[PDB]
Formats: C-alpha cells, structure tokens, sequence
C-alpha cells in the first residue's frame, strides 16, 4: 500500500537492509505532514453529507440526461440516485483515508484498481465522476497544506479517470 | 503489511465508515511521540552487530550442546545460519517499531517459522532464549540517558518488548 | 546510490507512476535534515587533519603491535603509517559525503562494496578501523541532530565491519 | 542517476576532495528554495492528463497527415502508443525537477530515442512539437499565482524549461 | 480435452475395438444436427457481455450483502474479479457446446474451483446462483425463433443447460 | 491477424509440423464460407454512405446532448459531426475487411487494440458507438449466411466496447 | 488430441477469447468432411480381416527373410506372425480412428509418440510397416473424398516411419 | 504473416479504402480454384520424406565434397542438421501455398538465412541446389494426373515454383 | 549422496572424532578390491540394452495383461515409458556399485517411487518382477569367467544383488 | 567432448574453482590408462583394412538380402558395398579416437549424435552395424586393459544402436 | 561433497548417462591415491595432540598480544586458550577427513562455508589460523605422496583464508 | 575446449584419417612427463593467493596512479574487481597447463578481453604488467627444488611461461 512508512520498510526489506538515516528521513517527512493531513480528514469528515449531496447535484446539472434516461446505469429513479450518491461518498471516503495514511495507497487498493472494467461493464461514464471530484475540490474549504494534500488526491483520482 | 495509519484505515473500510475523532486523536498523540520512536530505531540499528554477537555468545555459553559436535549450531555453515537468523529477527523487529505495527514481522518473518524449524531439527526454545537476550540488550540501549534529550520512553519500551515477545512465542 | 531523492524517483519509476504525495513527503524529510547535515559536513571538513592524525594515534596506541610487527599490512614504518592515515581519511571523507547526500549511498558505492575482499587479501584487520571510527565519533565535537546523523554513518561503517 | 547532491559528491570523489565551503553553500541555496521545487512537481503531475490530451489534440490539428489513413498515428494501436510517449516524456521531466538533476531523464528516457523513432518511421520533428506544446502548458501551471504563497519561481521555471528543451532536441 | 468424436475413440481404444456401426450412426446424427449446434454457439457468444452484466446486476440485487462494505464483491478490485469469473465460466460453457463434450469445461475451469473459493473466502453458492441466471438468459437467446430456419432444438437446449448445471454444482 | 488460414498455419508452425487434414478442413470451411462473405462485403460497400449517415443520425437521436454540448469530444459543430461520421465509417470498413478475411483479425489489429485508451483520453463514450453498430445491424438488409456472419462481426465490436 | 474441434477451442483458450466466426468456420469444414470419414471408416472396418491378412502377406513377399530368419523380432513362427498381424491391425484401427475424429490425434497419441524407441529396442524395421501400409492404400477400394482422406492418414503414418 | 485475403486488406487500409469490386472478383477466382490448391498441399505433404530424402541423395551425389571428411555435411550431427534444414524449407513452402502468400516463408524462414549460413560456413549455393531438387520432385508430384479429377493446375504450379525459387535465391 | 568414504566421514563428524585405526584399515581392503568393482560396473553398463530388452520381453510374455488394450504397457508412449523406467533403475544401481554406497540410488531414484506408481496406476509388483529379471541377468554377466583375470567376486555379487533387492522392495 | 581432462576442467570452471586434488586424481587415472589406450589405437590402426573388409563380409553373411535386393540403401551393387565399407571404416576410426582421448567424446560428437535421424531417413538397419561391431570386438586381437577399453567403446556404440 | 567418486557419478547423472570409461579412470586415480591418503590420515591422527598444542604455542609466539590483551576473542585466559586449541584441532581433523575422502569436500562442507561470517562476527583474525596451519605443514613429519597430499589441503585452507 | 589429446583427434577427423604413429608418439612423451605437469599445477594453485596479492601490491607501488582517487583501481568495488581479474587469469592459465592445450584459456578467458577493457577504460598495458609479475612468481614456485623428486622441468616451465605470455599479449 503506497504510503511513506510502508514503502520505506518495503524498499529496505527488498534490499535486505536495516533501516538507515534515509528511511528515517522519510518518516520525518511523514510526521511533519501528518499534522496537516489528520486535520484535513477531520474537516472533510464533518462536511461529508453536504459535499456528497452538492457533488451529486453538480453532476446532474452538468449532465441532465442522467436524471432522465431510462436504464439501470442512470439516475432517473430513486434507485439510480442512491447508487450515485453512494459512489460519490465512496470517493470522498477514500480521499480522507489517503490523508490519514499520507499516500494514495488506500484509494489505489480499494477503488482505482479495477475501476475501468466496472465503468465499461455497467456503462457508467468517467466524466460524471470527474465532475463530482472537481466540485469537492472547489468546496471543501480547506486551507494551507491541508488543502494542498487533499487536492493532490482528488486530482490523482481525476487523472486516473482521464 | 500495515503501518500504524493504514492499519486503522483498513479496519474502517470493512465497516464502510470514516475514522472517528477518537481514532484520529489517538493517531495524533502517536505522531507527537514520533521523535522517540525514531531514536529507538536509530539506536537499536546502530548497535545491531553488538546486540547480535553478544546475545549469541551468551546463548552458546549457557547452551553448549548447541555448538558441540553434532549440535544444530555446529559447523561453520550452521553457525553462520544461526547468527543470520538472529540478525533477521532483529531486523524485522526494527521494521515493526518503525511502522508502529506488527504485521511486517508476523507476515514476512514469524509466519511458518515454527514449522520450518521443526522440519529442520532446530530448537525453538533455544532460539527464544537468544531472542530474549537480544531484547534485554536492545531495551538497555534505547533507555540509555546519555547524549539524548531527557523524557519518558516507557510506553515505547513496552511496545518494543512486545514485538520481541511476539517473536519468542512464535518459535518457542 | 541510495539517498531519499534518488530512491523515491526509483520506486516511482519502477512502478511506472508519476511522483505523488508520498514522494513529496520523502523530499520534505530530506530538505529538513539537510540543514543539520550540511553544517556537520562543514565542521568535520575543518577539523579533518586533527581528526585523522588523532585517530591514527589512537589506533597505534590501542594496538601497539601495529607499529611493532614487520610486514606490508602493518605500520612499523612510515609507508604503512602514511597508508593508514590515508585510509582513515577515506572513511572521514565518505562520512561527510553521506551527510551531504542524506544517505549511506556514497559510502556503499565507493567504500563498503568490496571492502571484504580487500581486507582479506591484504590482511588488514577490521577492528583497527573500528577503533579509528570510535575515536572520530568521540571527538568530532558535534551536537544536536548534526551529531546524531554523523554518528549514524560512523556506526553504519562499524556495523558493516563487524 | 544522480540527484543534485550526489551529482556534486560524485565529481568531488573523482578528485579525492571534500566539498568546498563554496560548494556546500550552493547546495544550501537549493535546500532553501526546495518548497518551490516540490510545488512545481505537484502542479505538473496534478494536471498530467490535461497537458497530454490538449497537446495531442493540438498537434493532430496542426499536422493532419499524422492521423490520415497510412499516417504514423493512424489506427487505434498507433494512436495509443503516441499518447503514451507524450505521457512518458512528461513523467521523466518531472522526475528530473524533483531530483534537481537531468540524468534520470537523459539516461532512462532520451537515450537512443532518436534512433527508435528513426527505425519505426515516427517523425521526431512532430514529437518535438508535441513536447514544446506540453512545455508551454506546464510552465503556465507552475507560474499560476492562485492559491499559493507569493514568491519568485523564475529560476525554477527556467530549470524546468531546460528539461523540456533537452527532450525536444533529443528526438529532432 | 475431448470433443464428441475423440471421446468415443478413447473409449473404443481401451477395449481395442473399432467403432461399431451403431456408434458410427450415433456420430452421423450428431454431424447431421451440427448446424443447430453452431447457431447456439454463435448466439450465446454474440450476447456474452449482456448475459454477464444482467446476471451480475440481478445477483447483487438479490444478495446485497455481497456489495456492501466488507462484502466479497466490495471494492473495485474484487467486483472486477467477480465479473471476470462469470465471463470465464460462460466462455468455458460455450467451448463445451462447440466440442460436444464437457471435458474442456471440467478440466480447465471447474477443477479445483471450489477449493479456490474456500481459501479466498468467496461464497461458492452465490457464484452458483449467478451461473444459474446466465443459463436462463442463454437458453432464451438460443431458443429465439426469429431470423432462423425453423426446427426442433430441444435436445441441444437440454445439453447446454447440462453444462451450466455442472458449473453450478462444482462450486455449490 | 486472426483468420482461419493464418491460424491454421500458426498452430502448425508452433508445433513444428506439416499441415495435416485438420488444417485442410479448416481451409475447406474458409473457402465454403467465403462465397457468402465476399457477397456481403460487396453489398455493404455499396450501401456504405447511407449506412454511415444513418447510423450517425441514430446516435444523435438517441443521445441528443452529443449535438448540443460544446466541447471537443462532442458533435455540436460541423467539426465534431465530421469526426463522428469518419469514426463510424472506420467501424464499417473494418466490418467489410473481416468479411473478406473471414475473421476478426483486421478489426482487432487496426481498431480494437488501444480503443479503450483512446475513448478514455478523448472522453468518447463507448455507448455512442454501440448505438451506431446496432443501427447498421438492423439496416444492412442482408440475409442468409451473409447476414449471420456480418452480424457476428458487428456483435463482436459491441462486445469489445461493453 | 489434435482434431479440428479441439484445436479450434485450444487456440481460442490460449488467447483467452470467446469462439468467433473463424472457429465456427473450422467446425463447418469438419462436419462437411465427416461424411467421407464415417463412410471410409465403416468400409475399412468391414474389410479389416481381409486387409490385415493381405498386408501381412505383402510384407512377407517383399521381405522373405522375415519368415526364414531366427529371432523374436521375426515372423518365422506362428508367434511372430501373430504379433505382426496384430501390429498391422493396430495401424489399421488407428487409421479408422483418425477418419472418425477428423485428425491425426488418435494415432499421434496412441501409436506415433514413442514408436521410435520401440522399433529400436525390439529390432523391428520401419520398412516392414511402410510396405503393409502401402498395401492397404492400394487395396481399400474406397473412392472420392473417402479415399483421399483415408490415404492421407496412411501416408502420414508412412512419413512418421521414414 | 498474411494470407491471400489479409494481404489485400492490408494495402487497402493504408489507403484507407474499401476493396474495389475488381479486387473482390480476383479474390473470387482464387476461392474458385481452392480445391486444386488444397490438393497440392496434401500431395506435397504426403510425400515429404520422399522429396527430402531423394533430394538429399541426389544433392550429395552431385556434390560429393559435402559428405567427404571436413565437408559441411560430414559427421552425423551435421548430416542430421542438413536433412532437417531441407525439411524445414519444404514445410514453409507448403505453408505459403496454403496461405496463398509468401510472407510466412520470408519472415519465419528466409530472413537472415544467408548470414546464418555464412557465419556457420555452410555453402549457401549447395543449399540452393538442394532446394532446386526439391522443387523438381514437388511439381512432378503435384502434376501427377493419377487418382485426381482432371483439370488445369498450371497457374498453381508456377506459384509453387516461385516459392521454391524465392527460397533458393535467399540462401545462394 | 555419499561414497564409501564420505559416508564414514560424515558419521565421524557428527561425533567430532577422527576415524579409528581399525575403521581406516577397513577402507583399505575396500581399496584393495577396487578393480573388481570397476569390472562389475563396466560389465553391467556394456550390456545395459540386452539386460533391459530381454527382461522386458520376458515380463510381457509372463503378464500379457500389461500389453493388452487398456493395459498399463499398452500404446507406444506407455511401452516406451516402461522401457525407460527399467533402464533408469538399472542405471542407478550401477551408480551405487561404483560409489560403494546406496545413497544415490535411494535419494535420486527410489525416493517416492512406490507412491508415484500408485498414483499413475502402474502395478509395482510387475515392476518388481522386472527388476528381479534384470538382477538375475546382471549377476550372470558380472560372474561370467570369460575374458577376465580369475578371482573371487562373491562379496561384490552379494553387494550388487543387495542394491537390486532394495529397488524391487521399494516399488513393491 | 567427454574425456577425463576436459570434464575435470569443466566442472571446476563451472564451480569457479581452482583445480584441486580431486581433479589431479582424475588426471592420474587418465595418464595411467593412456599407456594402454595409445598402444591399442596403434594396433587397431595397423589392421584396419583387414578388420573393415572382414566386418563387412560378416554383415553380408548374416543378412544375405543386403547384397541381392534392389534399392539405394542396399549393397547389391558396387556403389552400395563401397558405401557400407566406408561406414564401417568410420565406426572403427571413431573407436581409435576414443582410445586416444580416453573417453566416448569423439564418437559422441562425430557419429552418435544424429545417427537415429540418418538411419531412419536412408532406411539403414541398425542391426547391420551392430553385427559389424560385434565382428571387430572378436577379431581385434587386443589383450589386457587395451582390449577391455576398446571393447567398452565398441559395446557403447552397440548400446547406442539398440 | 567434492570427491572424485561423488563428482564422477554426479556429472553422469546430470547428463543422464551410464558411467563410461571416463568415470572408470577417475575411480582409478582415486584408488591409486587412496593408499597414501589413508596412511597420512593415520599418522596425523596419532600425532594430533602434539600437533595441536604445538601449533597453538606457535600462534601465541608470532602474535604475543593474543595472550595479554583482554577480550572474549583473545586467549588471555584459560577459556580463550581452550577455544583456540579446539579451533586448531578442528582444522586438523578436517584435513584428515579430506585425505580419507580424497577431496576438499569434508572441509568445504563443515568448515570453509561460512568461515568469513564467523571470523568477522567474533573478531577472529584469519592470520592466527594461517600461522597454525603453516606450523602443522612444517611439522607433520610425513613423506612421499602422503606429504604432498596433506600439504595440498593445508595450503587449500590457507588460501581460503587469504 | 580441447585437451592435448582431443586437439589432435579433431585435426585428424578433418582430414578424415587415423592418427599417425608420429602424432601418437608426441602424445606419449606428454604422458611420460605428466607427473611433472601435475606438480606444477599443484604448486601454482597452492600459492594462488600469494602470487596474486604480491603481484597486485607490486603493480600499485610501480603504478600509483591506478589507486589514486580517480584511478581505475580506486574505490573498493574496482579494487576488488581488479584483484578478481588477476585471480581469474591465473586460474585459466592453470587450466591450460593441466589440459595441455591453450584453447580453454583463449576461448573462455582472453576472448574479447582486450575490447572489454577498452570499453571500460581499464589500462590493458597495466594488466599485462600484473600478469607478467604473476608469471615470474609462479615460475619461481614451480622451479623450487625443495620437497620434490629432483629432475628437469625446463620444458614444462617454458610451456607455462607461454600461457602467461598469451594472456599478457591478449590485453596489450
Ligand atoms: C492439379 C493440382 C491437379 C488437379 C487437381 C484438382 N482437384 C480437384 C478437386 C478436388 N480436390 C479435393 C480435395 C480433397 N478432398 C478431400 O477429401 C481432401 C482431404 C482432406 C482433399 C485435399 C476435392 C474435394 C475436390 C473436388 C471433388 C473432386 O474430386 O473433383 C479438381 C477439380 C476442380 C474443383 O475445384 O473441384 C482439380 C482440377 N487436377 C489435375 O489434373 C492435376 C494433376
């Protein structure tokens, strides 16, 4: 799982070496940053319900046919709308995990790997989700390093979908 | 393997929820003690050779049958393997302290050890004694008040002893 | 050459990934520690002559036979005393390169790799060098993080030799 | 590959000398501006998809023969490889900025690229155009004053443009 | 693997007998109804993706515990693996229809599947349910009276169902 | 390129053997089918223009937003409509190549390989092309074996996109 | 076991693909040829005893020493003659299997693989079997495709022994 | 590799065109005489060992220096390799006749053969003589009027001849 | 594996002792009879083919069920695999006589054979019968007084027979 | 080449070791044996013609049909008898090479490797050659270690042919 | 382990062949040398005690610091002298094994493999052992081939240590 | 690789003839002096580490620029590699001496060596000097009259010197 601490150990283990000042520096970096990352996860978690509803609304506004077209892959009914808000909540939950771990590992593990096959099979459009992520980026209201790290994980997901 | 962080993240995902404030606060007071954690790692590692050789020398002194002709640590090949084994356990033990989680130690080291030794004919109890000696020495070093900012490292000390104990049990 | 920066780019490259927050955190830890490391390097460099000669003396006085026994591997003559001070200078120089690079990379590359066939072939005792390094550890006169890191490299060499 | 630090260390060893106070001061300035370097790396990486697609879109519009049947970028497999090359060059350029040295780019990316394109029949001049297009886009993103502590990034911006320039010249 | 013809040849060889006129007749009939068999392979194959997606969509609707956090089909990596398994089984079933023998299906797909699922913690019974849904949809497609020469495809439909049923029983 | 003739040769070559009656039977099937296939390729080629313009309007009618939303990936302008007609023409030309060669090889090699990276990068929805393919399938006006084979290549492309 | 149907499934399985029109074309050629194979197989089966006796006698006429010379590998006694007739019987049976299967599979698997070591070890001449096979070719009395396909398996066996 | 059909489809794609009615008509006359093409493949393959063995016997009698001590075909290892090469070349020629295109013979057989023989010291002109001998026997076998429906295969005969010639030219 | 010498050495090491004088003297009479051992090996090896074929031909005449359709020695592949097994076993017996120790035979050949045959369905008692037929023939050749210096080889024939017996017993 | 001196160097080289007492003993054994092998090669060489001509007559007597049957693989004519004598001469010559080298190496490389393909291709019977080898065994008139070593090579060829 | 007999069988096994004259010659060399090797082993065994104790005093004499310097790796106390004499007796015992086996195998297996790690770890100088070995070389009192062989293993160990 | 015997066997095979008594007589002389040859191999090998180290020490004393910072032998890795090269060459020389033929040395060691050093920047002339020093040391050892049956080894010594010279010229 891609994170400063596990990768430092992983690399060293692969080389059969004890940890050295190099890995120790990797940890200093993770701990200097964890102060901002844990504060961001706290905040995002507080604004979760609003960020999810606002994000889903922004998607429908940009792609109105999604709320109209008949089909299990759309949100014309309550079932589809619930699936959609659920998916967006997943993305947001994954982002807070990344801030807590200090790396993309959690998202890579639980969400990015296999996403292409899913979107193709169930005919879901990457563009819809990209819109949702752009919305959360412009509305989380984080500041300083907290905002910078948070935005890095949202853009990461966006890059994975495009 | 997991580190202190991803360990909490993983348990949370299977429940489908975000970390609670309590969970985040706990991880926070750990980040606050990170300096001591890195000192303990640096200290043990910096004395690896000493810790291993002194522990082994002490083990062979009280368990002579190990190096007597026919013993499992008799012949150069076997003595070398034995020394290597101890250095290996110490290495993984330090990985665990660094990451703040015992998974790397269990998954990549202890897992299977008891059986591979039993198949080899290696005494697990003797290995446990050697690990215990390494523990004694390691904690005395981490706790050395010389040349370091004074403070309380008792909690950390217990965590370390814990990994060592995990190891001794895994083969004893 | 293992250093926080090179290792980070290496892992990323081997995974075919762009750099992410994990690698940025590695870089923060390295630049934070560099301040201490660059000063220590400066300090050791200025007290070099004194440290090298002093360490050579400490070793001669600790292993008196090294100046009594005949043979090319000993210091019973000027040629051998000169070779010895030279070797000790190599170790001190490698230690300041590590402080500058932030990792054991330089020492691994130019000194550690192959030190075994060298000492075996020329009948040079590792314990002599261990004694020199112990002397340098106790006499560089550094303090704080500068000293902690310096000693981590001096101790790394000692462990490679034992 | 070397980073800014090991690059100087390597030359010094060749002369058997310790870094001079002048050299250690230079490396110190770089450490001083490190925050800006890491920002430039984060900003370019964060917009990699956009930089590549827009550059490709623009390149094909200017050189239509590239996508006409029979053109080097015609057919699905050849278009995907082309887009991949653009992405690969961008990725290696960002590696060089993060390390503060161009070796990783020259060694693992540009080395023998010209002869590869020459053997496939890929017009290197067109690849150069795409690179230059990514460069102008990347620099605009780095220099964006929005949401970031104000300061001078001109030196950096210049070092970055240099890496794009080396790349464009290596395939031309 | 055997096909309808080699299966009989293998049985005959162990007895050192040449095929009887009855066995020749039996095979002759098989050859006679072969156009029907090929149509069934073409029809199932041509609707592969919709047979899998609809069967999957229906399975997760009936068994929500599967896609809920902590469930075996939760997370993209696991859902994709699940979809792939359904497609893999459909592929092997069509191989058996084409060959006129189940060996290919039993040998390269069903053998050791239950143990695999048991080790991974995947509910084989839920897979069996998904397979059953694929059977329903496949038979409806094969029996479609439109755009084809009229005729009785009874026996074949029965054979096709038999392969799906074997797959379901192997992991149930 | 997957064709009956090339695959027969390939398996023989891999096994290091001369062509036997098995591979001759493969060719018998190929040449028997070829009559219908060549006939079908001619038919489609003459109806090409109307099949393409028709499939295009079929997509525009099914997904009205594709002719309304501004953006390079859409067909709201002449430039986008031309790109779309061209793309649909590509799929049809590939279908006639398959009928002529007797296999999916031509389509696999020139169109299917890498199509996912392209649709993702340029944000083109696979559903748009699936609709165009369904139209051609319902309007080529072929019958007999020619229609069964032609349809199998159209259904193959649909399966590759879903 | 090499036959048109199992080979079509194999090339497809090796590529992880669903059967396509190429494999169906393989099946078409197989079922078209099956008519001749089944007839040839039934005919040869009814002339078996006559073909086996005449073939054996043909070998004895061509290589008279095989009936005079002493040795367990010769046919100078009833034991050896019986073995010979039996071996020839095996060859004819395998041929009918090939005609029934539409491929050399049955023969490759039950007879050809390992035949070299057997003829070397027991001192049997491949030439004896080649003559017996030539006789069956000239006396099966088949016509049309039935004859052509039957002769191809007989010749295949001949090529495996020379 | 290409077969008669994909060769044309290949040229068409590069021009981004659909096959003309004329091109399809040509591919039509080919399908029409396919039975003849299949007979030639069956006839050459059914007489493989006789064609190779007789060609070798005649080659060695015309060029005895090949089997004299020191000769490139002297020693069992070299003789076995020589006979093997003739079988290989004949095999690839029948593949070309089957496919109705030389791509397979050129790519997997002839390519880089000159140099290989030059490096080994094998006389390429002698290989060509052996190939020419195989051509003679092959064509005779193909044109035997016995046991076959009477017809005109002269066009085919020249196609086959062309392949053998292509092979001989590639080595000598 | 061990030879007559390393076998004794490995046992002395586990005890940490030097070989006794009486033991060393024993290894001497062994070195004194070496010429007889080498003739033994040379004779068996030189008739390997006759020993195997005759033993096999005799086994099959006694157990015709093995070569009847459906029998384990039926078909060329299985017959060949069977002849090979007898050759392999004979080969390892000669290794044992040469080394003066059974370890090579037990470790590299007899290890897990009984189990292998049980899984394959091969009847070990028939193999044992075949090993016995080879033993009788090998001993007759070793003891043949023709063209060899006269002397006593009874102790050798005894040791040789013992290896054949270990084999027969390992598959039984 | 399988010879004592060549194998000793080979194993050592593959182990990256200097030669030791183990290999020096291999040399002792080869040089002890060379004394008889070199003399034995001289003896066989002087009676080559008589041995070759006699081995041939012995083959023709056991297989009288080889001088009567028409065909290129037989010796009913002069061409065939000359070929046969040549082949036997080759066998005898390889045997002498083996006595000189002290191992089967020369034979393995110049004659054994590939003999199977040759005999099958030209329809030459291994039995003919085995009879010729048997004749040389009983007529070389060697004694002592020279006879023993020589017979081991003759029997080795026989074993290779059966 | 490395011995003429084991090695010969191993090469043959690796090549899947029966033993030939080559391996028989290896055996001849081993058995010819065995006479001397066995007598040498007997002699060294009877003079072991004086040899071990004399080699020990020899070491203490060329390296006097080893008996007055404090430390577990030294022989300043009774405990250190005991371990040293034990170690020297190990080398001698291994040397007699080599003579009995006729190869370095015993020593390679039980002593040489891993020696580098032990000497480094416990800070034992290979120089000390080399001196002991030289003493045994000069005082074993052997003659003829017995001495040459014994000395080759003594020099083998020395080389393994330098 | 060839040894003294097979080398002549090989040239004889190319002429397709038996060895002449003259050729055999030369082999006999070599067999007569084999004891002296084995003594030389044993003596050089027994002093391998001394020959190498002493030669190495002398090389560097004479050519100090090789070990000065920047020199090809400077740094542990390169020093170790340099020492290894010396040992490898000496090892191969002893092989040639033992086999009585230079092929193994030329084939497995000197082949491509000159080019290798050129590509690396390793002064080949310096390697030659080192080889020359080993030569002098080896020959002195070979010619020591102590502990050996008195006799003449000047011929062997001259042959040994030849191999050492082939090596030096190959990198010169
Ligand atoms: C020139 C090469 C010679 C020649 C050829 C020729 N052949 C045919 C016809 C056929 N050949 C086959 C072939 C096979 N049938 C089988 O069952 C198998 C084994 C798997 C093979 C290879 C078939 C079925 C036919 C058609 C039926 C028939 O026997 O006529 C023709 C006729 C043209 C056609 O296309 O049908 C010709 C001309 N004729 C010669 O005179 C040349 C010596």
């Amino acid at each position: 799982m891609k994170t400063p601490l596990t990768e430092a150990v992983s690399v060293a283990d692969s080389q059969g070496r004890f940890l050295s000042s190099t890995e120790i520096q990797v940890a200093f970096g993770r701990f200097r940053q964890a102060k901002a990352g844990l504060e961001a996860a706290k905040a995002l978690t507080s604004k979760a319900d609003s960020l999810i509803s606002g994000a889903a609304q922004a998607v429908y506004n940009k792609f109105p046919y999604t709320t109209q077209m008949q089909g299990p892959n759309y949100a014309a009914d309550q079932r589809g709308k619930d699936k959609c808000a659920r998916d967006i909540g997943y993305y947001l939950r994954m982002v807070t995990y990344c801030l807590i771990a200090g790396g993309t590992g959690p998202m890579d593990e639980y969400l990015i790997a296999g996403i292409d096959e899913i979107n193709r099979t169930f005919e879901l459009s990457p563009s819809w989700y990209i819109e949702a992520l752009k919305y959360i980026k412009a509305n989380h209201g984080l500041s300083g390093d907290a905002a910078v790290e948070a935005n890095s994980y949202l853009d990461y997901a966006i890059n994975a979908l495009s | 393997m997991f580190d202190a962080f991803t360990k909490v993240v993983s348990q949370a995902d299977t429940r489908g929820e975000m970390l609670s404030t309590a969970q985040i606060d706990a991880l926070s007071q750990m980040v606050a003690e990170s300096n001591k954690r890195l000192d303990v790692v640096n200290r043990i590692t910096s004395n690896a050779s000493t810790i291993v050789s002194n522990a082994a020398r002490s083990l062979f002194a009280e368990q002579p049958q190990l190096i007597a002709p026919g013993g499992n640590a008799y012949t150069s090949r076997r003595m070398a393997a034995c020394l290597r084994d101890m250095e290996i356990i110490l290495r993984y033990v330090t990985y665990a302290v660094f990451a703040g989680d015992a998974s790397v130690l269990e998954d990549r080291c202890l897992n299977g050890l008891r059986e591979t030794y039993l198949a080899l004919g290696t005494p697990g109890s003797s290995v446990a004694v050697g690990v215990g000696k390494m523990k004694e020495a390691a904690l005395a070093i981490v706790n050395d008040p010389a040349g370091i900012t004074p403070g309380d490292c008792s909690a950390l000390a217990s965590e370390i002893a814990g990994y060592f104990d995990r190891a001794a049990a895994a083969v004893s």
